């Protein structure tokens, strides 16, 4: 009825914001002379990963979940069920990525801006897509749930790159707040962007993961909030451009060079 | 000073190989397109092989595919070639030629000399092989082909290029317009689409060897038969 | 003493100058009608580059456009595809301009080593490579033209113009009555006379063979950035870094219309007339060019195509084209 | 869909767009340094310590760092003519005198001041840091502003501060040092000055301004 | 001084010269300009054959 349409409106909002964000970061990464450099591709790469990620499952999810039931037989639906780890581990780890590129070429600039070239970023993105297909492709429509491997997943997808992003903006933050031993603007804006950054991703994909994973033991589970936590898992992939593109002065001089 | 030079020339048997080899000296050899050509005891001239400024392509005429190897490298400025399975038919002594590719350029320049060696298409024709001539007046040679040879980039792939007896040939005119340079200005070419000719005005004593004329729109390239000019 | 004679002299020809001023070009011409909006499409956009360049000439063929940056690079494009011809590694990276011989066999540019190379095309080897380099001068060369397979001409820093001898590598001429810096120079339809800037606000016309000045316009106002004759050689209109271009008549010796705009308050970079005279092409450094009226003054269509500020452009032989270049290292053929 | 010699030409294209791409790879790992300062005053020294009528590039190295110093000194022009091409250069090298506080050649003093203030202004160099090597000290042991304590270790920090001052933006450090190393610690000043600028400029990218 | 001599003379040589007057030039300005008017693209956009740039 009514709400249908709602929740029909709401996902193919979701979508479209998606997408829209994504591809302005994918064509301001390429037509700018100041962006082109070797450590943005992880930018694109994040990009690509998103666009796929909503166009495809957005659709898919939304009538499993609107309608209950099953309309694309045994396989479709499971070559879904990949997809999605698929498509998500892989936006979970790019982000840990750039932390980890930032935390290097602050800790030790000269030695690792001398190795800063396309084939290491490359290698990289390389092999972030191949640890996401390793752990992705080996495995009614309802997600895959048993003891063991639920827990394994969780932990090489998530608790993992959390711990990794978390050590390498904290010690980042303790870094800016020492060099400087714009009095208001430069201690403020540096906890307003650390804050902002861990903040979403934290509050975007904890809960999910926290409840899912809850569920491998005990049970933990009221109802209807593990729905919940997929919807923001998924907005958390339109979320993730803006939090990585607007500080940055340059995104925001090419972002309005292509608005007008 | 610029030389191509030749490496391996010697008598070989039917069912067994043999490879050849270049050496160039004179130029950036790192950079330019080598091709490969034969010919006969009869007026046949024939299309080989090819391998281009990178080594990312190499074509091949389809007599000798699958048996005849190209591959150069480029610090030596030495050009290696593998023969394998030879008959009879391939009998000839093989030229070699160099080409570069830019807008304005001039293909096949410099040949150098050959070795001997002993055991759809395009197609043109060069009716009149023989023609008698004496000094003092002009001439008129014609090839024609069997396609339009006019590619709508609005060139006319087309070569033209002369043998003195006992002697490698040398480029005469490239797309029946331009010259190469240090040729005397008394050649000349034109055609249509589909018709082509030249004019030798004011023949010399040493404007007596042998014609043909090359396609270039497919890049199995296929000469023509000779027109021999002797001095009746 | 002199001075005062000087003056006296200058109020003299100034009075002259003023004697035969009946017309403005702008009086008349008011009935002619104007040109419709100039919009120009950008057609290709060639993309070599990997920092700012800072000039290029347009072939003779019309296909053919060298350009050159701080890269330290000539890449000898290709319009009508976009192709990459040649690509010649500088010796000093400093660069800041370039030529190209009536012939298609010579190209020239030095920026600040105070020496223009001058390399060769059509060679035996197939590599391009330096032939001469020439060394007289004594401040960092501005601008330098081909005038035929040799003769190339020059102005540098220290407020000179040479004339050089490709041949033998001298000095045959040396022009030099400048007070301050020379910016740029251009070559008339005919190389039989030629102009130079100044960066005090003045602007002479040489002339080739004999070496001395025989005009000075000093009409304008801050500086020099831009010369170029307008087609049949006869008013040359100037650039600018007071953000008024103006052209002067040769025969008049005065200026004539004082282009300007108020919205616009930036320094011209570069000027060339149009195939038909009529329109007067300028790069601005408002990040974006402009198309003026050259026998109205109008205003006409904008070709906001850049990011950074514009540093050179050139209308080609038959007029076929616009090639702009912007310290973006992004060369625009427009159309 | 292109004739036989067309995809030569391309071919020749991409290679030539791959030869200038490896060329620009290895060009961003070095560091461009502009040497400007008031002539006649401790410049030489520098030069020296560090390893035709117009640009003078040194070329040295230290630690795994390759700087490029164009010593511009040549030119006779106004600086407003070139000093653009110099827009990404990753320091500003200055020297002083700290001997004009008593010559006149008005005090070479003032005027290098003045010229520093100049070069800390422009719009150009609004982002780039800037070093200074207060050089001719040993000799240095009027400008009758204060200078109350009157004494060398006072005198020197008086002038430090004034040059470090005369500076007003929040995201460009002025460093400071001065010259007559035993060894060439002139470049280890250098090498930890560029090190600094680069943590500072990478530490800019990823926002935290 | 000599700097003056040269000046004077230069000054000289620049003073004596035509001075016609500048209706003549603006017509042949005109004139020239309207004559190759057909033939400049710029002016007169042409169809999109025989347009090299498309
Ligand atoms: C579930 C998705 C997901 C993400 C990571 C991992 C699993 C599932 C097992 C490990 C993400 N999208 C929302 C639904």
């Amino acid at each position: 009825l009514q709400v249908t349409l709602t929740l029909v409106c709401l996902a193919g909002l979701l979508m479209l914001l998606t997408v829209f964000g994504n591809v302005l970061v994918i064509i301001a990464v390429f037509t700018s002379r100041a962006l082109k450099a070797p450590q943005n591709l992880f930018l694109v790469s994040l990009a690509s990963a998103d666009i796929l990620v909503a166009t495809l499952v957005i659709p898919f999810s939304l009538a499993n979940e609107v309608m209950g039931y099953w309309y694309f037989g045994k396989a479709w639906c499971e070559i879904y069920l990949a997809l999605d780890v698929l498509f998500c581990t892989s936006s979970i780890v790019h982000l840990c990525a750039i932390s980890l590129d930032r935390y290097w070429s602050i800790t030790q600039a000269i030695e690792y801006n001398l190795k800063r070239t396309p084939r290491r970023i490359k290698a990289i993105i390389i092999t972030v897509w191949v640890i996401s297909a390793v752990i992705s492709f080996p495995p009614r429509c309802e997600i895959n749930d048993q003891k063991w491997y639920v827990i394994s997943s969780c932990i090489g997808s998530f608790f993992a790159p959390c711990l990794i992003m978390i050590l390498v903006y904290v010690r980042i933050y303790q870094i800016a707040k020492r060099r400087t031993r714009g009095r208001q603007n430069r201690e403020k804006r540096f906890t307003f962007v650390l804050a902002v950054v861990i903040g979403v991703f934290v509050v975007c994909w904890f809960p999910f993961f926290f409840t899912y994973t809850l569920t491998a033991v005990g049970c933990s589970v009221p109802r209807t909030l593990f729905k919940f936590f997929f919807w923001f898992g998924y907005c958390n992939s339109s979320l993730n451009p803006v939090i990585y593109t607007i500080f940055n002065h340059d995104f925001r001089r090419a972002f309005k060079k292509i608005l007008c | 000073d610029v030389q191509l030079v030749e490496s391996g020339g010697g008598l070989v048997q039917p069912g067994g190989s043999r490879k050849l080899s270049c050496s160039a000296s004179g130029f950036a050899f790192s950079s330019f397109g080598m091709h490969w050509v034969r010919q006969a005891p009869e007026k046949g001239l024939e299309w080989v092989a090819y391998i281009s400024s990178g080594s990312g392509t190499i074509y091949y005429a389809d007599t000798v595919k699958g048996r005849f190897t190209i591959s150069r490298d480029d610090p030596k400025n030495t050009l290696f070639l593998q023969m394998t399975s030879l008959r009879s038919e391939d009998t000839a002594m093989y030229y070699c030629v160099r080409s570069i590719y830019y807008y304005g350029s001039s293909p096949f320049d410099f040949w150098g000399q050959g070795t001997t060696l002993t055991v759809s298409d395009i197609v043109m024709t060069q009716a009149t092989s023989s023609v008698p001539v004496t000094p003092g007046e002009s001439v008129s040679i014609s090839c024609r082909s069997s396609k339009s040879l006019l590619h709508s980039n609005g060139n006319t792939y087309l070569y033209w290029f002369l043998q003195r007896p006992g002697q490698s040939p040398q480029l005469l005119i490239y797309r029946m317009s331009n010259l190469a340079s240090g040729v005397p200005d008394r050649f000349s070419g034109s055609g249509s689409g589909t018709a082509f000719t030249l004019t030798i005005s004011r023949l010399e004593a040493e404007d007596v060897g042998v014609y043909y004329c090359m396609q270039h729109l497919e890049y199995p390239l296929t000469f023509g038969a000779g027109t021999k000019l002797e001095l009746k | 003493q002199l001075r005062q004679e000087a003056e006296q002299l200058k109020n003299q020809i100034r009075d002259a100058r003023k004697a035969c001023a009946d017309a403005t070009l702008s009086q008349i011409t008011n009935n002619i009608d104007p040109v419709g909006r100039i919009q120009m499409r950008t057609r290709r956009t060639l993309r070599g580059h990997l920092a700012k360049i800072y000039a290029m000439h347009w072939g003779t063929d019309s296909r053919l456009l060298v350009s050159a940056s701080q890269d330290g690079k000539l890449i000898i494009w290709d319009s009508y595809t976009t192709n990459k011809v040649h690509a010649i590694p500088l010796r000093s990276s400093w660069v800041m301009t370039c030529a190209y011989a009536p012939s298609g066999n010579y190209v020239a540019c030095g920026g600040l080593d105070n020496i223009c190379s001058i390399y060769n095309l059509k060679t035996r080897e197939g590599n391009v490579r330096v032939s001469r380099e020439l060394a007289g001068h004594t401040g960092y060369l501005s601008c330098c033209r081909f005038l035929d397979d040799n003769q190339i001409v020059t102005s540098s820093g220290d407020t000179t113009c040479a004339l050089w001898d490709i041949e033998t590598g001298q000095q045959t001429t040396t022009f030099t009555g400048h007070t301050g810096d020379v910016m740029s120079l251009s070559l008339a339809p005919d190389t039989r006379l030629f102009v130079s800037g100044a960066c005090d606000a003045s602007a002479k016309l040489w002339d080739v063979r004999e070496g001395m000045c025989r005009q000075t316009f000093t009409g304008h106002e801050s500086d020099i950035n831009a010369i170029c004759f307008f087609p049949n050689g006869n008013a040359f209109a100037t650039g600018s870094d007071d953000a008024t271009c103006r052209l002067f008549d040769l025969r008049a010796d005065q200026e004539l219309m004082t282009y300007s705009h108020d919205n616009i308050i930036c320094g011209i970079t570069s000027v060339s007339f149009s195939k038909s005279g009529r329109l007067l092409l300028a790069g601005y450094d408002d990040f974006n060019c402009n198309v003026w009226d050259a026998l109205k003054a109008d205003r006409a269509g904008v070709l906001a195509g850049h990011d950074n500020r514009v540093s050179c452009l050139g209308v080609t032989d038959d007029g076929m084209a616009v090639a702009t270049g912007s310290w973006d290292s992004f060369l625009k053929i427009w159309n | 869909t292109l004739s036989a010699e067309e995809r030569a030409a391309l071919e020749r294209s991409k290679a030539i767009e791959k030869n200038l791409k490896e060329d620009g790879i290895s060009a961003a790992k070095d560091v461009k340094l502009l040497l400007l300062g008031a002539g006649e005053s401790g410049k030489s020294t520098i030069v020296k310590q560090m390893k035709t009528t117009g640009i003078v590039e040194t070329h040295f190295t230290f630690k795994n760092l390759h700087f490029r110093l164009f010593d511009v000194g040549g030119q006779r022009s106004e600086r407003k003519k070139w000093i653009h091409c110099f827009e990404d250069v990753t320091a500003i090298i200055f020297c002083v005198a700290l001997s004009g506080y008593d010559q006149v050649l008005t005090n070479r003093m003032h005027e290098s001041l003045m010229l520093f203030d100049s070069i800390c202004n422009n719009k150009f160099f609004i982002d780039t840091s800037i070093i200074l090597f207060l050089n001719k000290k040993d000799l240095f042991g009027c400008f009758p502003e204060y200078t109350g304590p009157n004494t060398y270790e006072d005198a020197a920090a008086y002038i430090q501060a004034q040059f470090e001052s005369k500076n007003r933006s929040p995201n460009k450090e002025i460093y400071c040092h001065m010259t007559c190393a035993t060894d060439t610690n002139n470049i280890q000043v250098v090498f930890d000055a560029v090190t600094d600028i680069i943590i500072a400029n990478n530490l800019r990218g990823c926002g935290l301004y | 001084i000599a700097q003056a001599r040269k000046l004077v003379e230069q000054l000289k040589m620049e003073a004596n010269i035509d001075r016609i007057k500048v209706s003549k030039a603006a017509a042949d300005l005109m004139a020239y300009c309207e004559a190759h008017a057909k033939e400049d693209p710029l002016l007169t956009p042409v169809p999109a054959s025989e347009n090299p740039f498309r």
